């Protein structure tokens, strides 16, 4: 499955909701991931070592 | 309870007094009184029955069943109004329902207004004061069935309120072209995406997208340029705000595939300068826009 | 030492039930043995000073509280419990309490127990997430993924290595994935959104519904209905809303029918089985609501916000996951409530 | 001080918010009081159960939505909590179950004891067919009459009177009662059938304990069958 861009940009998303108006309220949740970034790489990582042996 | 004269003469009319006098020397103060079961005399409510009703009542002077009026001594001469309005406010319109005085006043903007806020929670005094929709493709589909063709309204509309926010709807009705317009401008709100804009008039660079049988062929343009490019994108820049653009289209020219492109192209195709210059950790400077800088 | 107040108390009862029995008795004696030979007493009997004194004390006292009296208005527990005589054996009834008393003080001598493990406690007592090591999550079995034939390859970076024929997933991460959502969790509750469990499985419903509870949120255990977000008013409209204050207690003002037919959407979908549940995953995108969801090696992690790689499919890894949201959500919504006291 | 709107019910977004929340309160109830033991009388079939109906369930269960496998699901809880034993019950479980209880209770009965007549005979009426029979049963020693005639006279056919003996037969008391019948209407077979119906609705109140008996051999059922004009 494709790597699915829209799940992780829900702040960016709604930040444009916002600023152009199109949203009056701040939605509960905005504050909170706006402190805790997603992550957002989804990148296969590479290993030098087995950890067992 | 048999009551005194004096007290049943300062609440009943002396006309019904002798009445009421003559009940209480024949109905004895100790009369067990029993509640039929069968047929229902009295009414649901209580009532003394002294005051006519203009309305629960019989008209006084109207003919009917059991008026006591002899036939030459009826007083409704005139036949033109309803003898008897309806009681109290005079009208029986049901709980939540408004009386229709007013039809044909409505806009299908702030209808879509009213069913979005209410369905997605947008603001509907953004949608019917800052979008501009402008249908694209309004055409007759039909579908072959075993009772014969099935005609169909499509329309294809793009909104937008010329300031970064564009949005691509499609409606479809069997009944008129105005429902698949309603249709599509619902859907097109839903859609509304930011484009990124270069100095809020152009694109970041150049775009070459495929999308479908399309192939998009746009070039950023200098300030004054204008929009120099398929009539279709011309519409979706104008909602859009970009005013400079050059751009041609190769291969597929279908009006719907290019629309739907050109919106996918100004989203997945485009990067910031801002987001170049995070990406690689550098600083990217626009020449011209230092030159006339302090 | 005051025994004897209760045994005042059995003292009537029991001389309560005697009067009880022999008015029976009478009720079936024909009044024709009784009331003559009554009636012949008192014709052949002169009334007393003191006799007449009770003749209308009692008239009085029974035309007050048994004919002028409003029959209606405008040892708690077990209180219907019938005692068996002093020498009759024990009714069932009383050996059920019983044993009862036996079972809070007697039962539970000799030992206690340490160090074993109660699958209760997982939803009840559920850790604060500083205090999750990876012992704990590979106790409850978060570490254990799906068979490698049903990789799904975009989890890669996720995986510890593959042993018995499933992929083992880094704890080291799910730790760090684990606190990251438990703080956003922590946050909606302590901003007063409104914070949804959705898991599907068999038996996860306890579990949802305590972290419900504990956080002020909603749970669906039994089905998500495809539209629940984006066909909210077809759907959810008619059910009841409630306005309330910052203390979480209904205003009781009554909602115009404006506010009863507006969607309400929730501030944070969490998802214990996300690979049946692509449809909320989807409408929560389409709706811009930020999710989590588990996460395992067969799952897709870009469809939600904040993934959390683990086991989805133990009972106890999921419980236990949740239970660590709940009450992160839990001392949000209490540092919410202690604000507004000070 | 900040003021929102929430939804009600913690089950707001489930497919029937209003079943899951009286089925959550019931098994919360279940779950306090799990410990508590059920009726042993549940063995003697105690005859009390009444629930509301399904259509009365749908007012506060959520209408259309309601599904009968829920309807169901309520039944299975709201009985196992009636179950638990009388003694040892409390007033929350008694509170929850009473708004589940018919409203019918509002009301009272129509049935008042059925009791012997001042000279000691127990009058019943029977119907078959187009026959109807009122007979009076006293105790006695097997004397019986139809409209003042002999039985060999009134009904010529022996099975007519064998089924005129046939209740009698039932308890063995053919020989300890008088019966004085009278009928009218149908044939001899109505009356004969009738008059049957009838001896067996006035001998309960001579021993209740035998109705049992007289309903499973049959005697006490109206029977319904009556000239049907071919349609
Ligand atoms: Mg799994």
């Amino acid at each position: 499955m494709k790597i699915q861009t829209n799940a992780v940009n829900v702040l960016q998303r709604t930040s444009a909701y916002l600023k152009s108006g199109l949203l009056k309220e701040t939605p509960a949740w905005y504050n909170v991931v706006a402190s805790i970034p997603p992550s957002t790489k989804f990148t296969r990582e590479p290993r030098f070592k087995n950890p067992s042996n | 309870q048999h009551y005194d004269e004096s007290l049943l003469s300062r609440y009943y009319p002396e006309s019904l007094l002798k009445s009421i006098k003559l009940a209480q020397q024949t109905i004895p103060e100790d009369t067990k009184f029993r509640v039929s079961r069968n047929v229902e005399f009295a009414p649901p409510y209580l009532d003394d029955f002294t005051k006519i009703h203009p309305f629960w009542d019989y008209k006084p002077g109207m003919p009917h069943l059991h008026a006591q009026e002899e036939n030459n001594n009826f007083s409704i001469f005139r036949w033109d109004q309803v003898q008897q309005p309806l009681p109290g406010e005079g009208n029986i319109l049901p709980p939540g329902v408004s009386l229709p005085n007013d039809g044909g006043r409505k806009s299908k903007s702030a209808d879509v207004a009213a069913g979005l806020h209410k369905q997605t929670g947008v603001d509907p005094d953004y949608i019917t004061r800052k979008l501009t929709m402008k249908p694209l493709v309004m055409k007759r589909v039909s579908n072959q069935t075993g009772k014969g063709k099935i005609a169909s309204f499509y329309a294809l509309v793009v909104v937008g309120d010329k300031n970064g926010m564009v949005g691509l709807g499609e409606g479809k009705s069997r009944e008129e072209m105005s429902k698949a317009i309603f249709k599509a401008h619902w859907d097109a709100v839903r859609n509304l995406k930011e484009i990124p804009r270069y100095e809020n008039r152009t694109i970041y660079g150049d775009i070459d997208f495929r999308y479908h049988g399309v192939k998009l062929h746009l070039r950023s343009a200098k300030p004054g340029f204008g929009l120099r490019v398929n009539h279709v994108i011309f519409e979706i820049c104008e909602c859009a705000g970009i005013k400079d653009l050059s751009g041609k289209v190769y291969k597929s020219r279908n009006d719907m595939n290019i629309a739907k492109g050109t919106i996918e192209a100004f989203t997945k195709a485009q990067k910031t300068l801002d987001e170049v210059a995070l990406g690689r950790g550098k600083k990217l400077v626009d020449v011209r826009k230092v030159y006339y800088s302090s | 030492p005051n025994n004897n107040d209760e045994v005042m108390l059995l003292q009537q009862k029991l001389l309560y039930d005697e009067i009880r029995s022999e008015l029976k008795s009478l009720s079936q004696v024909p009044e024709d043995e009784i009331l003559p030979e009554l009636k012949k007493s008192l014709e052949q009997d002169k009334l007393s000073d003191k006799e007449q004194q009770l003749e209308a004390e009692l008239s009085d006292f029974f035309r007050n509280y048994a004919l002028l009296n409003k029959l209606f208005d405008s040892t708690k527990p077990y209180p219907n419990l019938i005692p068996s005589a002093n020498d009759k054996p024990y009714s069932s009834q009383e050996l059920f309490l019983r044993q009862l008393n036996h079972s809070m003080r007697t039962a539970k001598l000799g030992a206690t127990i340490s160090k074993v493990y109660y699958p209760h406690k997982d939803i009840f007592y559920p850790p604060l997430p500083e205090n999750i090591t990876v012992e704990s999550l590979m106790s409850a079995g978060v570490h254990l993924g799906q068979s490698t034939s049903l990789w799904r390859s975009s989890t890669q970076s996720y995986i510890y290595g593959e042993y018995k024929g499933i992929h083992i997933i880094d704890l080291n991460q799910t730790l760090s994935y684990l606190k990251r959502a438990a703080k956003v969790v922590e946050g909606v509750s302590e901003s007063g959104g409104i914070i949804l469990f959705l898991g599907t499985r068999q038996g996860q419903k306890r579990g949802l519904e305590e972290a419900a509870k504990k956080t002020h949120g909603y749970y669906v255990s039994t089905r998500w209905i495809p539209g629940t977000l984006t066909n909210s008013t077809e759907i959810s409209g008619i059910w009841e809303k409630q306005e309330i204050d910052s203390n979480d207690n209904p205003t009781e003002r009554a909602l115009s029918p404006n506010e009863t037919s507006k969607q309400v959407k929730p501030d944070l979908l969490v998802v214990l089985n996300p690979t049946e549940n692509r449809n909320a995953l989807l409408e929560a995108i389409k709706s811009r609501v930020p999710t989590i969801a588990i996460i395992d090696t067969d799952s897709e992690p870009s469809l939600v916000t904040y993934p959390i790689p683990g086991n989805d499919d133990s009972l106890r890894s999921v419980n236990f996951l949740l239970g660590v949201l709940a009450r992160a959500g839990q001392r949000g919504l209490q540092n919410r409530l202690a604000r507004n006291n000070e | 001080l900040p003021r929102r709107i929430v939804p009600k019910l913690a089950t707001f977004y489930s497919a029937n918010p209003n079943h899951e929340d009286r089925i959550n309160r019931l098994e919360r109830l279940l779950r306090k009081y799990i410990k508590l033991p059920s009726q042993n009388n549940n063995e003697a079939q105690q005859t009390k159960a009444p629930w509301i109906s399904f259509d009365e369930y749908a007012l506060i269960g959520g209408g259309t939505k309601l599904k009968p496998t829920q309807y169901t699901q309520l039944l299975y809880m709201l009985n196992k909590l009636h179950n638990i034993d009388p003694q040892l019950t409390n007033d929350e479980i008694t509170s929850e179950l009473s708004q589940y209880y018919k409203k019918s209770s509002m009301l009272s009965n129509n049935i008042k004891i059925k009791t012997l007549d001042e000279f000691g005979r127990s009058i019943a009426v029977g119907k078959r067919k187009s026959s109807t029979a009122k007979v009076f049963v006293v105790r006695g020693t097997g004397e019986i009459l139809v409209n003042g005639r002999q039985l060999n006279d009134y009904f010529l056919k022996m099975k007519d009177r064998e089924s005129i003996m046939y209740p009698l037969q039932v308890i063995e008391s053919v020989g300890k009662y008088n019966i004085f019948a009278t009928t009218s209407g149908g044939g001899p077979t109505g009356q004969a059938e009738s008059i049957m119906h009838a001896i067996a609705k006035a001998l309960v109140v001579f021993n209740p304990l035998l109705k049992s008996r007289l309903h499973k051999a049959g005697v006490l059922t109206r029977d319904y069958r009556h000239v049907e004009r071919k349609k």
